[PDB]
């Protein structure tokens, strides 16, 4: 009669029903996070750790999901952060109430196929309207929208300040470190940009370095702790004693030589570390070891030797300083080099005092002028969630740079898309104007959402602001009424261009193409089989 | 989902949802089908001449042996809701007719499963149902076409004494295949009452002892019950008795409220000695004055009684119980006289040889009435060698009763053998193209399930369906269809004529009308709510 | 047993009003644990911990640290203590008790339909005003003068238990801190955290304290043949051994003819001879090192009437490179002359209650101390080991930032009064939430004058009152007395940096907590 599957198997409107509560209990989960009028979150294990956000990527990373519709919201918000860096959290949104709306179709008897092909036109045609309702490239705006960009994307943080501190400082380190590469390519790689944390002073207080700030310690008590045009020597091999490889053994059958032998391995080491001292460097970092008798040679040198650093570090001090990495001898069987000429440049090398703790600045480097971020917070709960929103704000300004092309905020690109869409649905409208009109409707739970939050009239707010985006399009009297989004603060309408209220192109088009793959694939998972695992047998 | 929310809350809405159960779909429809097929397996086994009997262990351990379906269907132990109505469909069967204890099992089950790719098409469920009215009223309408009788319930019995064979066929008492056919019949017309065509169950009763043979078994003009003389020297033959039923007790009249009688004097003390010696003399010469030389009492004796029983001539037989008494006056023609003083020769009864029966070394005492006047009712008294022949020969006797009942009253009847399934089955084909609307499958669907019947006889007769259904389906299209049928020995021809294969019409009527409505109730269900573990 | 289709097992949800006021109670049940740890007048609070010791102390940090809370919002508070602890001084009870009342006075506008960004960016604002009044009242230090900075500490160190010998403790504090005070390359520093050693000794009595002019360990000298008192040592401190050791090869030595055992052996001991020869070149009296000393090196060193000591810590050893200015070395064979810790005093190896201490003393110009405390157990010793280090860290404070500010509540209040002033042109849904920090800075006077027992009603309409002049602003209260004096005659005086840190970090405090309106729990991680 059944099936003789081992495990449970559910079919029809059983997993059509449940897959709209899970995906349901995520976006619940995000929701209330929406806007500068969200609320954060605290997030406990059960051991006691504590993390305070209110992202949608790094809830849901630490949140375990079980139900296997909810891991594709998961999923979905770990695409936008690797593709766009930013707005992880609209497309949770939107996507579950494609899902809600889909399962209406469905129930109504309209064929899965012909709602998912519905879908893919409103999707196709939404990316078009958006891409010809554009405001502006980057050249009129200047530094204005990079300022203002910062800002947007700074009003939903921790460090959502009302002055132009933040915004500031991540402007100016984004054009901070730009490379041009071949063909064309001003990149400005901000994942290059070292940030710090440290409890120490209020917010205002941070630092903007020029050249990079190394987590590293002179070290021993002897050194220099500040070097004045500095020579900078960068190696990766290890400053100690010399030892023997496993393969050569040492067999004496005369033992006057056993003190010429035992000499022989502090010989080798003590002339090489002072060889490279002999090349004028003046900072030597090493991302190895300094043994005790090296030390001594360091120290009287009048050096500042530095040992045990990361080799992602070293790798961009070197870039920046211009300096070549030693790693070993060279000159083609020539007997010792050092590769004197190679030494990297730094204005000063200084060793600061940073909330009772170390850090070694290196100044301004003199070939590439990179750029470093030293954060200041209250407490640690501040400074793990200051540097998770640095982060997102580089990567917007780096976005803008990149794409030289912004849209309006505050809801406008979903309110004036909810309607094109409408009028595409009766043109084209046969057999698939529900779905093309679901999709949408979908598009209004942005700034639905969005006045919920800002505990603002949801049904007479977001109304009025649709009736400035039908005018502008259904009047064409060059109204210039489709750029208009909502004012949190005082329920009005507001002109986002005036207003300074800008976001990228990309975060829109992406967003959409992203949720329709996904709002599609959940459509499709009819049936449930779940086997036993192989635990009570 | 329930138990959990989407805000993480539990979610209950009625008592004990986790412990539930609900299948809609396609799947309860399915399941009622299937579950069908198991009980139709069952009572196939035992249709036909050469019907399989059945092992019955109850569940204190007792065991008997069966072929009755409802002796076979009512002590099942099934937990299934629908399985439990197949058995009330034989239920409602027995008790109109008391015939198709079997047949109406397999139809239904065919039915049912022939229904089942009928589903499978896309037909809805409830069209499925409709459809099969549309073909049944077919079969009923020319189930009445053919049909004749010669019995008029006189002189001219063969026919009766026929139909009694055939239904006694089927049974465990074929060395009495005759024996229990005269029987039946002699027992149902001597009581039966031809003004109105009405037969009164309690005019025949039916009682047995162990030991003997079948062929013993014999019609008495009478009544048996337990005689148990009270004086043990009284003499056990009566030539001409003259009864006296009595449901007084053989002591003084005692009142029936509260007494308590007062005595003070020794006049008092010796003078009720006297007076309660005189109420046993005259309560038993009250009798004597009446003729009468043989009492019946419903209650118990005194011993001073017994002695004077035994002075005056006068038997008589003590706690006979309630239907006993009145039988007696019935059979005999007197009345149940209250009291001794009431006692009057008017109301006695009228009977000849009156005999107890001693069975081998075992003092059972059976009452033997010889001859009667106009006697109203008449007692089977059944044989045989073990309790387990006898109790299934009750039910073998009472089967042919039945049919003969249901002859007096619809003298209608008609050829059996499979010939009247087989022709339903070609007359519902045939119509089942006028006209093929929507419902051609289902019409054509009922045409195949009566089928079933012919083809399970003939599995159980040992024959091929296959070569045994298209050669008597071919030669009753080939000529005018004949009464042709099918059976295991063939008896020479087919011809249900000269076999004489008698069924009732009424029978066959029911069969169809009953086994379609109970399809129809258990195919228009497709939600189950039965509960799980207590806990 | 089927079960639930469920998401997030075994986890659980808080979110709404229940957080929103939740989190805000947790604060203000941890802030009341010290509570009394604010004015002069405090007591002290004994402290058992599950080792089976016993904390004595009225420091607000130190009492914070050792309790452990189950909820997730309390914990928060304890974070901030750990802040202070290591950015100012005596910047501890005050702020927990500040910080609280931020979250206290939210929970009012909070339940009036006002949302929590509301609140918030309204103590932003405030912070600017409460920063720039500050800087507006503080007066220079002239930090060359040993009696203003004197008084300085004993302002710091009077709340603390060891207020009794004020006259000995403010003097340890203020020299402990100068003879730290480095400067070698182009940069100033003041270092009390690797260099100034407090070494407490059980016995005695708390006066016969003192700062020592270099240092001591507790170490005896290697052989009873060597000088133990030495009134102008030459001073080599050495990092390697004087022990001969199989190096980490694989050497095989073939032992195949008669000599062969005995001359390896000999070997051995030449190689002890080359170390020894090397060492005495300079002419040394002591020799401190790390590690082992060979008897065959004893033998020699005595010879050459040196004092050697066996196994100095690294964290004593560079100390007294910095008492005695000798270079540390970890190559015998490259000793100079340079190297010889010249300008040293005294070494001499006492007995403090037959266990052995060394003293190396009497330096010329030391950049290093050790700071030597008696007592009569580890209960006073461990009181005043901690009050020092508050009172070094005051003392380093104001050198490096030499503004004070009018302490003892008359800073508070004559904020409150500008925070007031400034509020009347607000004009907006704000000038209410603003005036609410003024009302939370009055509770530092509050609580100072109930822990005295005064009346709440007299003293604070008093003291606001007199506040509303323009002449005096400094008017407090006498924490002695239970009654209302100029600052200007108390002489109690607050750094700068400490007042400025409090406020920084009551309201950062704030804007952290009061935007939680959801906690989970139950996941973990992987």
């Amino acid at each position: 009669g059944p099936l003789s599957v081992f495990g449970d198997r559910s079919t029809g409107e059983t997993i059509r029903s449940q897959n709209v509560m899970a995906a349901a209990s995520i976006a619940n989960i995000v929701k209330s996070s929406l806007g500068p009028v969200g609320l954060d979150k605290m997030l406990v294990d059960d051991i006691g750790d504590v993390t305070i956000t209110n992202d949608g990527a790094t809830i849901l990373k630490l949140l375990e999901v079980e139900h296997p519709a909810a891991k594709v919201l998961c999923e979905l918000a770990d695409l936008q952060d690797k593709e766009v860096g930013d707005g992880t959290t609209s497309v949770v949104i939107i996507a579950a109430e494609l899902l809600k709306n889909a399962d209406e179709l469905v129930k109504q008897k309209i064929h899965p196929t012909s709602v998912i092909s519905g879908y893919r036109l409103a999707c196709k045609e939404a990316v078009r309207y958006i891409n010809e309702n554009l405001i502006v490239n980057t050249d009129e705006l200047g530094r204005d929208c990079l300022i203002n960009a910062a800002k947007t994307s700074m009003s939903s943080k921790i460090i959502g300040i009302n002055g132009d501190f933040f915004a500031n400082m991540v402007v100016d380190a984004v054009l901070a470190i730009k490379y041009t590469d071949i063909r064309g390519q001003p990149r400005y790689p901000v994942n290059s940009v070292n940030i710090l944390k440290a409890h120490g002073r209020s917010q205002m207080e941070s630092m903007l370095i020029s050249g990079y700030a190394l987590n590293c310690v002179v070290g021993s008590q002897g050194m220099p702790k500040r070097i004045v045009n500095a020579k900078i020597a960068c190696l990766d091999f290890s400053l100690q004693k010399t030892k023997m490889k496993l393969g050569v053994q040492v067999v004496i059958t005369d033992p006057e030589k056993l003190d010429q032998i035992r000499q022989r391995e502090s010989d080798i080491t003590k002339e090489r570390i002072q060889k490279i001292l002999a090349t004028g460097a003046n900072v030597i970092l090493t991302t190895g070891g300094i043994d005790d008798m090296c030390l001594k040679y360091f120290v009287e040198a009048g050096a500042m030797a530095v040992r045990r650093v990361l080799k992602r570090d070293l790798k961009r001090i070197a870039k920046a300083s211009g300096a070549t990495i030693l790693s070993t001898l060279a000159n083609l069987e020539g007997e010792e080099t050092f590769e004197a000429a190679m030494l990297g440049q730094a204005e000063e090398v200084v060793q600061e005092r940073i909330c009772d703790d170390e850090l070694i600045l290196i100044k301004n480097t003199k070939a590439r002028t990179s750029a470093s971020i030293i954060l200041r917070g209250a407490n640690d709960f501040m400074c793990d969630e200051m540097e998770r929103s640095l982060h997102d704000a580089l990567c917007v300004v780096k976005r803008v740079l990149e794409s030289k092309s912004v849209v309006p905020g505050g809801g406008a690109v979903e309110a004036a898309l909810s309607i094109y869409l409408e009028n595409y649905a009766t043109s084209m409208g046969s057999r698939e104007q529900l779905a093309i009109a679901e999709f949408a409707r979908s598009l209004l739970v942005i700034p639905n959402t969005l006045a919920v939050n800002a505990a603002q009239d949801s049904t007479d707010l977001v109304a009025k602001l649709r009736a400035f985006h039908n005018e502008a399009q259904v009047n064409p009297e060059r109204k210039n009424l489709k750029w208009i989004g909502l004012d949190l603060s005082n329920g009005k309408p507001r002109d986002n261009k005036q207003a300074g209220v800008f976001e990228p192109t990309i975060v829109k088009v992406k967003s959409l193409k992203f949720a329709t793959e996904a709002a599609i694939t959940i459509l499709r998972i009819d049936d449930l089989i779940k086997l036993h695992p192989e635990s009570k047998d | 989902t329930l138990a959990f929310d989407e805000y993480g809350r539990p979610f209950l809405i009625i008592k004990d949802q986790d412990r539930k159960s609900r299948l809609m779909g396609l799947e309860a429809l399915k399941s009622h089908i299937m579950a069908a097929k198991a009980v139709a397996n069952t009572m196939r086994t035992s249709l036909g001449p050469n019907g399989l009997d059945k092992m019955m262990v109850d569940k204190d351990g007792d065991v008997t042996v069966t072929n009755d379906g409802a002796t076979i269907l009512s002590m099942m132990d099934v937990d299934h809701q629908i399985a439990k109505l197949m058995v009330e469909l034989s239920k409602s069967q027995d008790d109109e007719i008391g015939d198709g204890t079997t047949g109406v099992v397999v139809l239904a089950g065919a039915l049912l499963e022939e229904a089942e790719q009928l589903l499978d098409r896309g037909i809805h469920p409830i069209r499925i149902a409709d459809g099969y009215e549309q073909a049944a009223r077919v079969a009923i309408e020319h189930l009445d076409k053919i049909s004749d009788s010669v019995l008029v319930d006189i002189k001219d019995t063969e026919p009766l004494i026929q139909t009694a064979k055939t239904t006694l066929g089927s049974k465990v008492v074929n060395s009495c295949h005759r024996q229990m056919a005269e029987i039946a019949v002699n027992a149902v017309l001597t009581v039966a009452d031809m003004e109105r065509r009405d037969v009164d169950f309690e005019l025949i009763k039916v009682e047995g002892k162990v030991g003997g043979r079948l062929e013993d078994t014999k019609l008495i003009k009478g009544v048996i019950v337990d005689k148990d003389f009270s004086h043990p020297q009284m003499p056990k033959k009566v030539e001409d008795a003259k009864i006296a039923i009595l449901t007084c007790p053989f002591e003084p009249p005692k009142p029936k409220t509260k007494h308590k009688l007062d005595v003070t004097s020794v006049e008092d003390y010796k003078a009720l000695q006297k007076y309660e010696k005189e109420k046993f003399e005259e309560m038993i010469q009250q009798i004597k004055e009446t003729g009468a030389n043989l009492a019946i009492c419903q209650w118990g004796f005194d011993d001073e009684a017994n002695h004077l029983l035994l002075q005056n001539n006068l038997p008589a037989v003590r706690w006979v119980g309630g239907p006993e008494i009145e039988l007696i006056a019935i059979a005999t023609g007197g009345r149940i006289v209250p009291r001794f003083s009431e006692l009057t020769a008017e109301k006695l009864g009228f009977a000849g040889l009156v005999q107890e029966i001693s069975f081998g070394t075992t003092k059972d005492k059976m009452l033997v009435i010889e001859q009667c006047k106009n006697s109203r009712a008449v007692t089977i008294f059944i044989r045989g060698g073990n309790k387990m022949i006898i109790e299934e020969a009750k039910r073998s006797l009472h089967d042919a009763l039945c049919v003969i009942r249901n002859l007096i009253r619809d003298n209608r009847v008609v050829y059996g053998g499979g010939a009247a399934e087989i022709s339903c089955a070609l007359a519902v084909s045939q119509e089942a193209d006028k006209c093929p609307t929507l419902e051609q499958y289902a019409m054509r669907a009922f045409a195949d399930a009566l089928e079933v019947i012919p083809m399970a006889l003939s599995e159980n007769s040992g024959m091929n369906p296959i070569q045994t259904m298209t050669e008597v389906r071919a030669r009753q299209v080939k000529e005018m269809n004949p009464a042709l049928g099918i059976d295991c020995l063939h008896k020479g021809t087919n011809d249900m004529k000269q076999q004489h294969v008698i069924e009732t019409l009424i029978g066959k009527k029911q069969q169809i009308s009953l086994a379609t409505q109970m399809v129809r109730m258990i195919l228009k269900i497709d939600d189950i709510r039965k509960p799980g573990e207590s806990e | 047993h089927r079960p639930v289709l469920v998401l997030s097992q075994n986890t659980k949800r808080e979110s709404g009003r229940k957080v929103q006021s939740g989190n805000i109670n947790a604060a203000k049940t941890i802030a009341d644990i010290i509570r009394t740890c604010l004015g002069p007048k405090s007591m002290m609070k004994m402290l058992l911990d599950p080792m089976g010791g016993i904390v004595m102390t009225n420091d607000g940090n130190a009492i914070l640290r050792e309790i452990q809370v189950q909820h997730p919002a309390a914990k928060s508070m304890i974070e901030i203590s750990r802040t202070q602890d290591e950015e100012v001084g005596d910047g501890t009870t005050s702020v927990i008790i500040l910080a609280g009342e931020m979250l206290s006075v939210a929970e009012h506008f909070l339940e009036q339909q006002m949302h929590p960004t509301v609140v918030i960016s309204a103590y932003r604002k405030a912070l600017d005003d409460m920063i720039s009044t500050l800087k507006k009242i503080s007066i220079p230090v002239d930090i060359s003068d040993s009696d203003m900075m004197l008084n300085i500490i004993n302002s710091s160190i009077t709340t603390k238990a060891i207020s009794r010998w004020s006259s000995l403790a403010c003097n340890i504090a203020l020299d402990a801190v100068k003879m730290v005070q480095f400067e070698e390359n182009g940069r100033k520093e003041i270092d009390i955290k690797k260099y100034a050693r407090v070494e407490k000794i059980p016995g005695g009595i708390i006066e016969d304290s003192c700062v020592l002019r270099g240092v001591m360990i507790n170490k005896d000298v290697t052989h009873p043949r060597m000088r133990r008192y030495i009134k102008n040592p030459r001073i080599v401190l050495l990092d390697s051994s004087l022990e001969y050791k199989k190096g980490e090869s694989q050497t095989d030595i073939e032992i195949t003819r008669e000599e062969d055992f005995t001359r390896i052996l000999q070997m051995e001991e030449e190689y002890i001879q080359q170390l020894c020869e090397d060492i005495i070149q300079l002419k040394p009296d002591v020799v401190i090192t790390e590690k082992g000393i060979s008897d065959l090196a004893q033998h020699y060193l005595m010879r050459a009437n040196i004092t050697a000591i066996r196994r100095v810590r690294k964290t004593d050893n560079n100390r007294i490179a910095r008492a005695c200015g000798a270079r540390i070395v970890s190559r015998p064979e490259e000793l100079r002359e340079d190297d010889v810790g010249t300008g040293a005093g005294l070494l001499e190896i006492k007995k403090i209650g037959d266990e052995y201490f060394t003293f190396i003393t009497d330096c010329k110009d030391p950049k290093a101390c050790t700071i030597l405390l008696r007592g009569a157990s580890k209960e006073i010793l461990s009181e005043v080991e901690r009050n020092l280090q508050d009172a070094m860290q005051v003392c380093r404070n104001v050198l490096l930032d030499p503004q004070l500010v009018p302490g003892g509540g008359a800073s508070e209040m004559a904020v409150a009064h500008a925070l007031t002033e400034k509020s009347k042109a607000m004009t907006g849904v704000e000038q209410w939430p603003y005036r609410a920090v003024a009302q939370a800075l009055e509770v530092i006077p509050r609580t100072l004058i109930q822990n005295c027992g005064a009346s709440t009603i007299r003293l604070l309409t008093s003291l606001r009152a007199k506040h509303t002049q323009e002449n005096c602003e400094t008017w407090g209260v006498n924490g002695e007395t239970g009654t209302l004096v100029d600052m200007k005659e108390l002489g109690i005086w607050e750094p700068l940096a400490v007042k400025l840190q409090t406020y920084k970090t009551a309201v950062e405090t704030a804007v952290l907590l009061l935007r939680i309106d959801d906690i989970v729990s139950g996941h973990k991680k992987k």
